[PDB]
């Protein structure tokens, strides 16, 4: 089956809509089941908040009903990873917001 | 080794076995058409996977060069990528002769007035995008017969200055792009402005860019048969357009903190 | 060319060994790195280099004060909380309020009691009051690494005050480390 | 990279820590024997295909020659393929002295005459192909005593010509290969024939390709005491053999439109 | 071709149409990372075949030399490796004064004495292999004051010795690998044996090896004042060690026909 | 040598792009060309080249004919239906069967009905009565190429009779094309 | 380096053609020759060289006695039964257990009985009685090749003593061959 995620940088209406035009990332599954999707830096300013205004809406709709047959299951589990980018960078250390354990 | 060896023993080994007439038989292995590889095909901000590919298709001995050779459409081929940045009618005005000096005749909402209405060349394009980073060429416009005189000040101010309006001194905004033009002198007044602000990039259908406009800087002295009717116009030009951050269609997104 | 590897079709059961900087693509996007400052604030020299508070101790007399030194996971030193073991060394700052007086400090690793008992072989840097100093603390340690997360990661902080009369007050310290080795980055801490 | 690469990390990792005593550990990793291959084997008009293929096999040492050194059949190795093309008889008739001058002695249906009897060489392979392309070599043989004389026509007659045989004046057809054969002078005549048709190829089972005849130019002149029973024999070689069309086991097919 | 071409086209195709702003459009396709491969990895008698293998793992810019660079441990690297070989105290006996010329003082079962109790350095090792093949160096001491006198013989006996000691000549026992050792001048004896048997190798835990004795040369004078507890120690150490055959922790595993 | 693709064993989802002259072997057979004629006659330029009948129309008067040109679903002509598009010259073969008078035959892809009133500018040529010619009309499209089903997928042909006198007859045309340009070959029609 | 192939992962469908002489290892492990003797036992020649006894007959008289010779499925020549053809020398031991005479021994592969008859022909060495000899009986077999199994595999042994007085005795014999040939391996095998 496909599965369609895209992402509207800069986001901030938690609803679901078409991503047409929203940077997506068609996945068909194969023997390489994991899919990747880059957000490139959009944002006015040069840095952006570390903890500010959302990086987007994230949406993962499906293009492809799961096909299945009698021995495989009807349903499957997914997980969502992120990380930064090699262009990646902090800026300026500030108070916490929070306590870690 | 096996089982890719066979091609070769059977044909060799028909080979050995050949006489006069020949060999009695052939064989030859090798990899099916459908292998087992991945493709990987990407368009404006999108990546399609597909990881069970086939062999791509097309018509006959074709011709993607997309280009009318015969030119029925006698247009510079960049004609609709440039036209959102084609010259526009931003605003008219009427001045009435009565208003004082430094009243404000007319303004425009910078950048947003380019999407003013749905017939505007750059609104179609404006909508899929939330970011913006633009330069302006403005020209003013106001006509008046000889017989009668008057000056405007047409001038452009940044969101600072918009904020902080009442706090500064009319008659020193000649410090920011402006044209102190003399009616019955000049027709049209000229004005470059570069992407001024605070923030890399503006919000789309903001007036972050600030706002141009048009003040009163002697009042019209209309004779009595002259007419008193004079209309103040102001057109808009991009020298430079760039639209980034992608929405879905005219949402409004937060690209400041 | 660029691969499909690299336009986001992978498998995550193939990132082994750890520490892969595989470049990611699209037809308008390409890394792209822009500095906006003369240096790093990521490196780990540069951002622990800056301290952070630890505790504050008020004291009524000269008894002596030693408590175990830890990493914050607080403050941006928090960040140390993804790495498993440390050594290097050690920037203590300690704020003597007082009115009239004088503040011994000194810090081993040494995880007996009576070794600080007599303070003077120690250390014992003498911070006059009113006054602050930042002693840094070499890597007299007597393990090789310091698990970082232990509740004496960081050595012991000794202070004692010979003060002059009645005069009482509070000791605040702040702590920060000098280049700091960090190794075998374990998984991000949970929140309280 | 991956899953490919592990027999190089592990084999150097395990090289790495090696100490005195060498390396602990030893990975090598490749394609497995059973691959994704497709194996294509091709025989007198027949092809196998097969995508999951296997090791081919064999004796130990073999020698596939198929020769047999010792020549325990001392034979041409051909003799078997050439067979066909041998020389038969392909009949025989008894001249009754009476007869008059242009009668029809006897006759023989070419080429379909060759598989007259399973019991013919060229009728094994004559079954499995509906088209023939060959030429012959005929040897007809009379033998009479001294005493006696006469004369025979032996004549090849295409398709055209049996065909519109009462249509055509004898005394002619000795513009057709023929061997007017005086007896008492000959015992027998030769007779080569090439591929004679108006079509390429020719039925097989048909006698599209003429018959061969023999006639009798002058009555035969026997003496009171002198044999009265002549023998015609009409012996046929194929001087070159061609089967094409394959085709079910003796059944009737149309090579002709 | 297909389905491995595509990349090409498509990259192409997009190729030839592109205008000044370029492609809009590319495509590449290539194997996947879990590719069908095959890997073995091959540790001490071991062999693990996996077909479905995954990229290997490794922490951060990992040192695999497991070397302690500090050396927080004095030691040879390759101690635990020869600690088996090492010294140790076979046995200890107390000559009787008493005990007549030829008298058997002690004796060790060789080599399973190397393994006698689970304090055995080479206990460890000798449990997890059935065959054996070393060398000894033996020290066998016995001290005793000025005053006394004496002498003690000191010799190795193979299995074939041990076998048939009854029907050999003491006093020829000197034939063998031996020390007499004059008490009162010599405290201490050394004999090097070598592997010494009918077979390649011995069962572990065997005393097929033979075994070392103490007999008593001359008895021991020893004056009225003197002591009279004089002890035999027996001590052995490995020259070269060897086990080969694998088998279950110290299970009887017959070698032998 | 030869691969397994080449004997048979193929995968039709493997085809793209559109015209693959893949050679197909075994071991007695090969692609042999064998010529019986000095030249092709599957050419598009030879085949087309021939005319084939196309309707008639009998004439009591002058009134004029104007009837549209269309490729034919039902002589040799018909192998164009397995094309798209056309582009080139137009043969049109005209005879006109009468006792005494003049034909004036014209050729127009124009669909305006009024352009064709005066006849004369847009040709007009005169067969007497009792002859037959051939005019060969170019390609004077207002459309680049010529969907070839339309059923003016050629142009309007005119035809409109000067007689003399009460004799009237009948007007049969044939056509055929020059150096035709077919594109875009289309799935093939079907039967009535 | 090594090959997974070579370390024990393999496929039983892909060991044709017959006779893979592939390396087995393993990190301690490689194929080691140890040579004990000067030569090999296992060649066909040396093993085979040596006889084995084959059948006994004991005479009263000197009626010819034929008999069909076999190869063992009792001996070390049962190594023979893993073989399909055989064609080369035989060696035959025959001993003479008599008091006063003489043995005639006689070799032949054809099977006819009466060509037998007249043993001079065939050979028939003399053994005087209470000798034994070792005739090499070449291969003048009809048949190109012996199946190794035929209960005449090997040609008929024609034994007849000429005798003197009423003395009687018995015939021991025993095979062996001289450089046999052997072909096309066939499975083991099965026991009583």
């Amino acid at each position: 089956g496909r599965l369609r995620m895209g992402f509207f940088p800069n986001a901030t209406t938690d609803s679901t809509s078409t991503l047409d035009n929203a940077i997506y990332t068609i996945c068909d599954i194969g023997s390489d089941n994991s899919f990747e999707i880059t957000i490139p830096y959009s944002f006015s300013t040069w840095m952006r908040k570390t903890n500010g205004h959302p990086i987007g809406l994230f949406q993962i709709e499906v293009l492809n009903r799961l096909t299945y047959n009698s021995s495989s299951p009807s349903e499957v589990y997914c997980i969502v990873q992120g990380k930064m980018g090699q262009d990646a960078r902090f800026f300026c250390p500030t108070g916490s917001v929070v306590t870690f354990q | 080794v096996g089982n890719e060896i066979g091609g070769n023993l059977l044909t060799k080994v028909a080979d050995d076995a050949s006489n006069i007439l020949g060999p009695n038989c052939f064989a030859t292995t090798a990899e099916p058409e459908n292998k087992n590889v991945v493709q990987a095909t990407t368009t404006v901000n999108t990546t399609n996977l597909t990881q069970h590919p086939s062999a791509p298709t097309m018509p006959f001995s074709p011709d993607f060069s997309n280009v009318d050779n015969f030119h029925s459409m006698a247009y510079d081929i960049t004609t609709g990528d440039k036209n959102p940045s084609k010259l526009v009618r931003l605003e008219t005005h009427e001045w009435t002769p009565s208003w004082a000096r430094g009243y404000q005749i007319t303004h425009v909402e910078l950048p947003k007035v380019f999407w003013d209405h749905q017939d505007k060349p750059a609104y179609g394009q404006s909508r899929y995008f939330a970011a913006v980073r633009c330069g302006f060429h403005f020209q003013v416009q106001v006509n008046v017969n000889q017989g009668t005189a008057g000056s405007a000040l047409v001038v452009y101010e940044p969101k600072p200055v918009v904020t902080y309006d009442s706090k500064l001194e009319f008659g020193a905004f000649t410090n920011l792009p402006h044209v102190l033009m003399n009616l019955a002198e000049t027709t049209q007044a000229d004005l470059c402005i570069p992407y001024v602000a605070d923030t890399n990039y503006v919000k789309t259908d903001s007036s972050d860019l600030g706002q141009l406009k048009v003040y009163v800087w002697t009042p019209l002295s209309i004779p009595t048969g002259s007419a008193n009717q004079v209309d103040v116009t102001i057109l808009g030009s991009l020298l430079q357009l760039d639209f980034q951050n992608p929405r879905v269609f005219a949402q409004d997104v937060n690209i400041y903190d | 060319t660029m691969s499909p590897n690299e336009l986001g079709l992978t498998s995550a059961q193939d990132d082994g060994p750890l520490g892969q900087e595989k470049p990611n693509y699209f037809l308008n996007f390409r890394s792209m790195n822009v500095d906006i400052f003369t240096v790093s604030h990521t490196k780990v020299d540069n951002l622990f280099g800056r301290a952070w508070f630890f505790m504050e101790h008020t004291f009524t007399n000269e008894g002596q004060w030693r408590v175990p030194l830890e990493f914050p996971k607080q403050g941006h030193g928090s960040l140390s909380l993804l790495f498993a073991y440390f050594t290097g060394e050690l920037n203590i700052h300690v704020l003597f309020l007082s009115e009239r007086g004088f503040l011994r400090v000194a810090h081993t690793y040494d995880t007996s009691n009576d070794r600080v008992n007599f303070l003077s072989s120690n250390g014992v840097i003498t911070v006059p009051a009113g006054e602050q100093m930042t002693l840094s603390a070499p890597y007299y340690s007597n393990k090789p690494l310091r698990t970082v997360r232990d509740n004496n990661s960081l050595g012991y902080l000794m202070c004692k005050p010979f003060l002059t009369g009645t005069s009482t007050g509070k000791i605040e310290v702040y702590l920060s480390l000098r280049c700091p080795n960090f190794f075998f980055p374990l998984p991000a801490p949970k929140v309280t």
